[PDB]
C-alpha cells in the first residue's frame, strides 16, 4: 500500500501545480485590473487541462546543436527531484520519516540546480548558456545563507527531523522567535525557486526565455511543473518551519487543513511579489545575499547558538 | 462506426486544447503592435481566452505579424516561423502585413506577409482595433475547432 | 470579481489536502488503527522487532497485553 | 537482489570514476562525479552514516557547480568531448568498465580474490555488528565531538580556511 | 564623541553591518554573564542517555543509594522547579 | 515561551530515558538469551553440516582468547533465512 | 624530529583521538575496545621491538576483531558446505532457521 | 528501500511523460526548425566558446564557505554536550573566522566582480 | 584455538514476558521502582563478568520478577492499566504526554490497591 | 575485507591513474583529484562506522574540508593559467623545463 501512498502524494501535487497556474494567472490579472482566464471552463477551471493537452500534443523539437542525452535528462531530473522533495514533508505524518530530512531537502534542492545548467548547456544556444550561468551565480549567492538560516532556526528544534518541528512550535510559531531569519529565509526561498524579483534564469524580458528557450512541448511542460511544484514545496517548508500548526493526533485532518491553508497563503504571497516588484540584476542579487544577508545571518547564528545556552533552553535531542 | 466516433471525440479534445490555449509569440513589427498590447490590456484581456504572449518561438503556437514587414526583416520572420513548433498558425494584422498597405509601392516593403509565410487569418484595418484583433483570434479558434486531423487519418 | 479567483484556490487546496490525509489514513490502515511507529533511534526499532516477535503474526502493531501473561 | 545493494552501488561508484577519469569534457566528468557522490552517499547511508553521506553529496553538489561554471569559462572547447567522441576517451572508458567487470566477476565467483589485498566475496551484511546504540546516533555524537573534544582540529581547520581565502585572493591578484 | 559620529554614520549608511556586529558581540558577551548557562550544563549532564550501571556495595559507600527513591544520591528537583 | 517549552521538553525526555533505563535490564537478559540460543542452533546445524569434512573442529573459536566476543551478524544470522538477514542487517536504516 | 611538545606541556592536542579505547562521548564503546585495551596494556613500556612479538597474540586478536577475516572465512566455508550438502540432498535446514518458529524475544 | 521505490516511481513518471511528449505528437522536423535560436537572425559564433565568469573569486570563496556550512551543521547535536563552554567557544570561533574571511574578501575588493 | 562453550538450549529456556513495548513503557516506572534489586544484580553481573553466559541465572530471576510484577498488576489494577497502555499505543513515539489522565488513573489505583509510588524525575 | 572495500580502493586507483595520465585540460585532472578525495572519504567513513570509532567520525569531515581547500587552490591556479595562455591546456606549462 506504500505505492498507493506514493501515487497519492504525486498525482494530487501535479494537479495542484496545474491549478496553481490558473490561480497565478487570475491573481495577477485581478491585481492588474484584469480577469484571469475565465472563458475555458467555469471560472477558468479547465484552462490548466487545456494547457497540458496543448503542450503534450505539440511537436517537441530537438535542437540540431543540442546534446540530446543531457537535453532529455534535464527535464526528467527537474520533475523527479521536484516530486521527491515532497516526500519527507510532515503533513502531518511524513511519507518517509528521516532523521535528517532537512539536509536531504537541501541536498535535493542542490541537485535540482544541475537540471537548469544541464538544460542550458545541452541546448547549445547563447541565451541558454547565459541562463545557465545566471543559475550558477544564483546558487552561489543563496546556498550558504539558506543553510545558515536553516541551521539557526533548527537549533531550537534540536534536530533536522521535520516531524519534530510540529512539537517545537506546539505553543507558539517560530516566526515570533526568529522573524528576521524568517524574512531572510523567505527571500532566499524566492531566490532558490527562481521567482520574481529573482527570476534571472528565465528572465524573459532580458533573455528571451533563459535556459528553456530551446525547449518546447512536453519538456517545457515538465520544467514548468517542476518550477511550480518547487514553489509549493518551499512554501510548505516555510509553513512547517515557522508557521507551525496545531496537531491533534486523533484527528490529523485539522493539521492538514491548517498547513494547506498556510502554504496557499505563502504561494499567493509569491504571486503577489511577482506582480508587485521589478526584477533584480544578478550582480545585485549576489551582492544582496553576500554583503547584506550573509553577515546578519552569521550574527544571528551566533545569537541562536548562544541563546539556548544562556537561557537554559537547549531543545531535547530526541 | 465506433472507431469514427472515438476519432471524432479525440479530435474534439485535441482541437479544444489547442484553441483554448493559444500562445502568441511576442512579435510586433510596427504600429499594429500597440493595438495588440491594448488587446493584452485589461479592457480586452486576451488571457481570459487562454491567449498568453510567450517570447520563445519554440514555446509559442501563433505568430501575429503586426506591422510592416520590410525586406530586411523578412528572413528573420521566416526563421522565427520555422523555429516555431507545430501545430503553428499565423495571423496577419493590419493592411501593411496583409498586403503592404500604405507602403505597398516601397522598395523596402514586402507586399504582404503571405509572400514569406503562410497566413491563416487576415485582420483588416490600419491599425486594426483591438476588438478586431480579438475577433480574428476567436475566428482562428473556430477554425481550429473545425479541424479534422484524426478523422482524416481514420478515413485515409 | 476577486471571488472568482477563489474556485481555483479551492481546487488547489483540495488537491494539496489529499496527500496528508491519504498518508495518515494509509498509516492507520497498515498499522492496525494506530499511528505508524517512529523509529529515529535503534532502541525503538529493537522495540518494534520485539513486538513483532511477541505478536505471533509477525505484525508489530498487534499488541499483546496483560492477557498473555500467566 | 536487495541483499547486495552495497555492491551494486559500489560498482556504480567505480563506473562513475571510470567516467570522470577517462576525461571527457569537464561537463560530463562533472556528471560522473555527481553520480559517484550520490552513490557514495547511498553506500554510507546503508552502513549507517546518513549525516556523512548527505554531507558529501551536498558538498560535492556545490563543488561541481563552481566546476561547471569554470569549465564554461576556462575549460571550454568548441566541440566538447563525450565518452564516444575520441578513441582515447572511449578506450579509457571501456578499459575501466572491463577492469571493473573483471574484478567484479572474479571476486563474486571466486570465494577469496586477492588483487593487492585479500577480499572475501561474502556479502557486506556479515561484517555488521549486533550491538544497539540506544537513544543515540553514534555518527552524530562523534561528529559533534569536534566542538567538545576536537578544539585542536577546529583551530587548525578554521585557520586553514581563512588562510585559504587569503591564498585564493593572492593567487588571483595577478599583478 | 567621534565614536558617536562613527556610529551615526554607520546607522545611516550601513545599518545591516551595525546590527550584525551588535548581535554578534551580544552573542559573545551575554553567555559569559548569564546565570542560566550552568543550568544548561547541569541539564545536559542530567539527561540519562546511557544506563546507570550499579556499583558493588563494599559497605563503605554511605552516599551512594542502594535503591532509587532513597534519599541518597542526586536530585532533579531543581529542574522540575525550573 | 520557547525557553519554557524547551525546558519542559527536556524534562519529558528525561522521563522517557528513565523508562528506557527501567526496561533495559529485561531487554539485556532477553538479548543475551536469544544470542546464545542462535549460536547454539548454528553450532548444532554446523555439526550436522560439516561432520564429513576432514580436519574441521566444530564451534572452534577463531580468537586465541578464551573470552566472550560479541558475535558478528554473520555468525548469528549466517544460516537463517534471507528475510531475517535483511531485517537484522538493514531494517533500522531502511525503515522510514 | 617529533618534538613532544604535548607531553612536555601536558596538552592533549590530538592524543584523545589516537586510539579507539580512549574516552568517547557518552562512554560509547568501540567495536574492539576490549582487544585494543588488552593490546595497549600488553605493549606499554616494553618498546616496539619487544611488543611486536611479545604481544603478537593480543595484536592478532585485535586485528581479527577489526577485520573479521578469519570469522568471515569460517562463515564462508560453512555456507559452502551447507550449499554443497543441499545440492547433494543430504541436508535440510531446521524449521526455525527456515522461519517456521517464532524467534526468542 | 522506501526512498529507492519513491525515487524510481518519480523518475519513471517523468520518463513516461518524456516518451509521451516525443511520441504522441506529430513531427515535421526540418533543418530550419531545429536550427539554433538567435532572435531571428543566425548566430555569429558557437555557444560552446568560452564565457568569461566575472565572479570567479566569489565562486571559489563559495566552495570555501560551503566547507564551513558543513562544519557548522553538527552544532544542533553539539549543544547536547556537558562541556557547553568549550563547545560555545569553538562554535563562535568558527563563525568569527568565517566572518573574518568574508570581511577580508569584502575589504580587499574580492566580492566585487570583473 | 579452543571450542566455544555455548550453553545448552534447555538451560537458556525461561518463561518469557510476552507483553508489547507499549505495555512495558506504561508500567516502566513502577517496574523499575519495584523490581530494582534483581535487575540491578543482573546488570552488575553483566558488566563485571562481561560474559552473557555467566549471568544467565540472574536474567532468569529478572524475568521472573517482571512476571510477578505484571501478575500483581493484573490482579489489582487491570482495567486502568489496560486503558493506559492502550492510550500510549496510539502515539507513534509512544509519548507519555498525551496519556497523562489515564496514567493518573493507573497511578491512583496502584497506590491504593498495591501501595506503589511512582518514582520522581531523576 | 568485504568487496565494497575492494570497489572503493579500485575507485581510488582509477582516479590516481586518471590524474597521472593527463590529456589536455587541467580541469579534468582537478576533477580526478576531487574523485580521489571522494573515494578517501568513503573508505574512511566505512572503516570508522564498521569499527564504531565514535571520535573518528569527524575525520572524514576534516578530510573533506581540506579536499575543498585543495580544490579551491587548484581552480585559483587554473584561472591564472587560462588568463596567461587563453586555455587550461597542460601543454602550455612548458616554460620551465627538465
Ligand atoms: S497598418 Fe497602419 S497602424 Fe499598422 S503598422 Fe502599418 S501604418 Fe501602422
Amino acid at each position: 500500500m506504500f505505492m498507493i501512498n506514493i501515487l497519492s502524494l504525486i498525482i494530487p501535487i501535479l494537479l495542484a501545480v496545474a491549478f496553481l497556474t490558473l490561480v497565478e494567472r487570475k491573481v495577477l490579472g485581478y491585481m492588474q485590473l484584469r480577469k484571469g482566464p475565465n472563458v475555458v471552463g467555469p471560472y477558468g477551471l479547465l484552462q490548466p487541462i487545456a494547457d497540458a493537452l496543448k503542450l503534450f500534443t505539440k511537436e517537441p523539437l530537438r535542437p540540431a546543436t543540442s546534446s540530446i542525452s543531457m537535453f532529455i535528462i534535464a527535464p526528467i531530473l527537474a520533475l523527479s527531484l521536484a516530486l521527491t522533495m515532497w516526500v519527507p514533508l510532515p503533513m502531518p505524518y511524513p511519507l518517509i520519516n528521516m532523521n535528517l530530512g532537512v539536509l536531504f531537502m537541501l541536498a535535493m534542492s542542490s541537485l535540482a540546480v544541475y537540471s537548469i545548467l544541464w538544460s542550458g548547456w545541452a541546448s547549445n544556444s547563447k541565451y541558454a548558456l547565459i541562463g545557465a550561468l545566471r543559475a550558477v551565480a544564483q546558487t552561489i549567492s543563496y546556498e550558504v545563507t539558506l543553510a545558515i538560516i536553516l541551521l539557526s532556526v533548527l537549533l531550537m528544534n534540536g534536530s533536522y527531523t521535520l516531524s519534530t518541528l510540529i512539537t517545537t512550535q506546539e505553543h507558539i510559531w517560530m516566526i515570533f522567535t526568529s522573524w528576521p531569519l524568517a524574512m531572510m529565509w523567505f527571500i532566499s526561498t524566492l531566490a532558490e525557486t527562481n521567482r520574481a524579483p529573482f527570476d534571472l534564469t528565465e528572465g524573459e524580458s532580458e533573455l528571451v526565455s533563459g535556459f528553456n528557450v530551446e525547449y518546447a512541448a512536453g519538456p517545457f511542460a515538465m520544467f514548468f511543473m517542476a518550477e511550480y511544484a518547487n514553489i509549493i514545496m518551499m512554501n510548505a517548508f516555510t509553513a512547517i518551519l515557522f508557521l507551525g500548526a496545531s496537531h491533534d493526533p486523533h484527528t490529523p485532518e485539522l493539521y492538514t487543513i491548517n498547513f494547506v491553508l498556510k502554504t496557499l497563503a505563502l504561494t499567493i504571497t509569491f504571486l503577489w511579489i511577482r506582480a508587485s516588484y521589478p526584477r533584480f540584476r544578478y550582480d545585485q542579487l549576489m551582492h544582496l545575499l553576500w554583503k547584506s544577508f550573509l553577515p546578519l545571518t552569521l550574527a544571528l547564528c551566533m545569537w541562536h547558538i548562544s541563546l539556548p545556552i544562556m537561557t537554559a533552553s537547549i531543545p531535547p535531542q530526541s | 462506426s465506433r472507431g469514427e466516433y472515438v476519432v471524432a471525440k479525440l479530435d474534439d479534445l485535441v482541437n479544444w486544447a489547442r484553441r483554448s490555449s493559444l500562445w502568441p509569440m511576442t512579435f510586433g513589427l510596427a504600429c499594429c503592435a500597440v493595438e495588440m498590447m491594448h488587446m493584452a490590456a485589461p479592457r480586452y484581456d486576451m488571457d481570459r481566452f487562454g491567449v498568453v504572449f510567450r517570447a520563445s518561438p519554440r514555446q509559442s503556437d501563433v505568430m501575429i505579424v503586426a506591422g510592416t514587414l520590410t525586406n530586411k526583416m523578412a528572413p528573420a520572420l521566416r526563421k522565427v516561423y520555422d523555429q516555431m513548433p507545430e501545430p503553428r498558425y499565423v495571423v496577419s494584422m493590419g493592411s501593411c502585413a496583409n498586403g503592404g498597405g500604405y507602403y505597398h509601392y516601397s522598395y523596402s516593403v514586402v507586399r504582404g506577409c503571405d509572400r514569406i509565410v503562410p497566413v491563416d487569418i487576415y485582420v483588416p484595418g490600419c491599425p486594426p482595433t483591438a476588438e478586431a484583433l480579438l475577433y480574428g483570434i476567436l475566428q482562428l479558434q473556430r477554425k481550429i475547432k473545425r479541424e479534422k486531423r484524426l478523422r482524416i487519418w481514420y478515413r485515409r | 470579481m476577486w471571488f472568482e479567483i477563489l474556485p481555483g484556490i479551492a481546487v488547489m487546496a483540495a488537491c494539496l489536502f489529499i496527500p496528508g490525509m491519504a498518508t495518515a489514513h494509509i498509516h492507520k490502515f497498515t498499522n492496525g488503527g494506530k499511528e505508524k511507529r517512529v523509529a529515529h533511534f535503534s532502541y525503538q526499532w529493537n522495540l518494534m522487532e520485539r513486538d513483532r516477535c511477541i505478536s505471533g503474526v509477525n505484525r508489530y502493531h498487534v499488541t499483546k497485553g496483560l492477557e498473555n501473561i500467566d | 537482489m536487495t541483499m547486495y545493494i552495497a555492491f551494486i552501488l559500489s560498482t556504480i561508484f567505480v563506473i562513475g570514476f571510470v567516467g570522470f577519469s577517462s576525461k571527457p569534457s569537464p561537463i560530463y566528468g562533472g556528471l560522473g562525479l555527481i553520480v559517484s557522490g550520490g552513490v557514495g552517499c547511498g553506500i554510507v547511508l546503508n552502513f549507517g552514516g546518513s549525516f556523512l553521506g548527505l554531507m558529501v553529496f551536498l558538498i560535492y553538489l556545490g563543488g561541481m557547480l563552481v566546476v561547471f561554471g569554470y569549465t564554461t569559462a576556462m575549460a571550454t572547447e568548441m566541440y566538447p568531448e563525450v565518452w564516444v567522441s575520441n578513441k582515447t576517451v572511449f578506450g579509457a572508458f571501456v578499459s575501466g568498465l572491463m577492469m571493473e567487470f573483471c574484478m567484479v566477476y572474479y571476486a563474486l565467483k571466486e570465494e577469496e580474490v586477492e588483487i593487492i589485498f585479500k577480499f572475501n566475496g561474502l556479502g557486506d551484511w556479515v561484517i555488521y555488528d549486533t550491538g544497539d546504540s540506544g537513544f543515540f546516533s553514534e555518527e552524530a555524537m562523534g561528529i559533534a565531538a569536534l566542538y567538545s573534544y576536537g578544539t585542536w582540529l577546529v583551530i587548525v581547520t578554521g585557520w586553514s580556511l581563512l588562510i585559504g581565502v587569503v591564498v585564493i585572493m593572492e593567487i588571483t591578484r595577478g599583478n | 564623541g567621534r565614536i558617536a559620529s562613527f556610529l551615526k554614520n554607520a546607522w545611516a549608511k550601513e545599518p545591516v553591518l551595525v546590527a550584525s556586529f551588535a548581535i554578534g558581540g551580544l552573542a559573545i558577551i551575554l553567555p559569559s554573564l548569564s546565570p542560566y548557562t550552568n543550568y544548561a550544563i547541569r541539564i545536559n549532564r542530567a539527561t540519562p542517555y546511557n544506563y546507570p550501571v550499579p556499583l558493588r556495595d563494599d559497605g563503605n559507600m554511605p552516599d551512594v543509594p542502594s535503591h532509587p527513591q532513597d534519599p541518597q544520591g542526586p536530585s532533579l528537583e531543581w529542574l522540575k522547579n525550573l | 515561551s520557547m525557553m519554557k517549552w524547551n525546558r519542559e521538553r527536556r524534562r519529558l525526555q528525561i522521563e522517557d530515558f528513565e523508562a528506557r533505563i527501567a526496561l533495559m535490564p529485561l531487554f539485556q537478559a532477553e538479548k543475551d538469551r536469544r544470542v546464545l540460543q542462535m549460536l547454539r542452533e548454528n553450532l548444532e546445524e554446523e555439526a550436522i553440516i560439516m561432520k564429513d569434512v576432514p580436519d574441521w573442529k566444530v564451534g572452534e573459536s577463531v580468537f586465541h582468547t578464551t573470552r566472550w566476543v560479541t558475535p558478528m551478524m554473520g555468525e548469528l544470522y549466517g544460516l537463517r533465512t534471507n528475510e531475517e538477514i535483511l531485517s537484522a542487517t538493514y531494517g533500522f536504516i531502511w525503515y522510514t | 624530529p617529533f618534538f613532544d611538545v604535548q607531553k612536555r606541556l601536558g596538552l592533549d592536542l590530538d592524543r584523545w583521538m589516537t586510539i579507539q579505547s580512549a574516552e568517547q562521548p557518552h562512554k560509547i564503546p568501540g567495536r574492539c575496545h576490549a582487544f585494543e585495551k588488552e593490546w595497549i596494556e600488553c605493549a606499554h613500556g616494553i618498546g616496539g621491538i619487544r611488543a611486536e612479538k611479545e604481544c603478537k597474540i593480543e595484536f592478532d586478536d585485535f586485528v581479527e576483531c577489526l577485520l573479521r577475516q578469519k570469522t568471515m572465512k569460517r562463515l564462508s566455508a560453512i555456507k559452502r558446505q551447507r550449499d554443497k550438502l543441499i545440492k547433494e540432498g543430504k541436508y535440510t535446514p531446521p524449521p526455525h532457521h527456515l522461519g517456521k518458529e517464532d524467534p526468542r524475544p | 528501500m522506501n526512498i529507492m521505490l519513491t525515487l524510481l516511481t518519480n523518475v519513471t513518471l517523468a520518463s513516461l511523460l518524456v516518451l509521451i511528449a516525443f511520441w504522441l505528437p506529430q513531427l515535421n522536423a526540418y533543418s530550419e526548425k531545429t536550427s539554433p535560436y538567435e532572435c531571428g537572425f543566425d548566430p555569429m559564433g558557437s555557444a560552446r566558446l568560452p564565457f568569461s565568469m566575472k565572479f570567479f573569486l566569489v565562486a571559489i570563496t563559495f566552495l570555501l564557505f560551503d566547507l564551513e556550512i558543513a562544519l557548522l551543521l553538527p552544532l544542533p547535536w553539539a549543544s547536547q554536550t556537558n562541556n557547553l563552554k568549550t563547545m560555545l567557544t569553538m562554535a563562535l570561533f568558527l563563525l568569527i573566522l568565517l566572518a573574518a574571511s568574508l570581511a577580508y574578501e569584502w575589504t580587499q575588493k574580492g566580492l566585487e566582480w570583473a | 584455538p579452543g571450542i566455544v562453550e555455548l550453553p545448552t538450549l534447555e538451560d537458556l529456556k525461561v518463561q518469557e514476558v510476552k507483553v508489547s513495548s507499549s505495555v512495558l513503557k506504561a508500567a516502566a516506572h513502577h517496574y523499575g521502582a519495584q523490581c530494582d534489586k534483581p535487575n540491578k544484580e543482573f546488570m552488575l553481573c553483566r558488566w563485571e563478568e562481561k560474559d552473557p553466559r555467566r549471568c544467565l541465572e540472574e536474567g532468569k530471576l529478572v524475568n521472573q520478577c517482571a512476571l510477578d510484577f505484571f501478575r500483581q498488576i493484573k490482579r489489582h489494577c487491570a482495567e486502568p492499566f489496560t486503558e493506559y497502555w492502550t492510550c500510549i499505543d496510539y502515539s507513534g513515539l509512544q509519548l507519555f504526554r498525551h496519556c497523562r489522565k489515564q496514567q493518573a488513573k493507573f497511578d491512583e489505583c496502584v497506590l491504593d490497591k498495591l501501595g506503589w509510588v511512582r518514582p520522581d524525575l531523576g | 575485507m568485504p568487496l565494497v572495500y575492494m570497489n572503493i580502493i579500485m575507485a581510488f586507483a582509477i582516479a590516481l591513474a586518471g590524474l597521472l595520465m593527463y590529456r589536455s585540460h587541467l580541469m579534468s585532472s582537478l576533477l580526478c583529484l576531487e574523485g580521489m578525495m571522494l573515494s578517501l572519504f568513503i573508505m574512511s567513513t566505512l572503516i570508522i562506522l564498521n569499527t564504531h570509532f565514535t571520535l573518528a567520525n569527524m575525520m572524514p569531515i576534516i578530510l573533506l574540508v581540506f579536499a575543498a581547500c585543495e580544490a579551491a587552490l587548484g581552480l585559483s591556479l587554473l584561472v591564472m593559467v587560462s588568463n596567461t595562455y587563453g586555455t587550461d591546456y597542460v601543454q602550455n606549462l612548458n616554460l620551465l623545463q627538465c
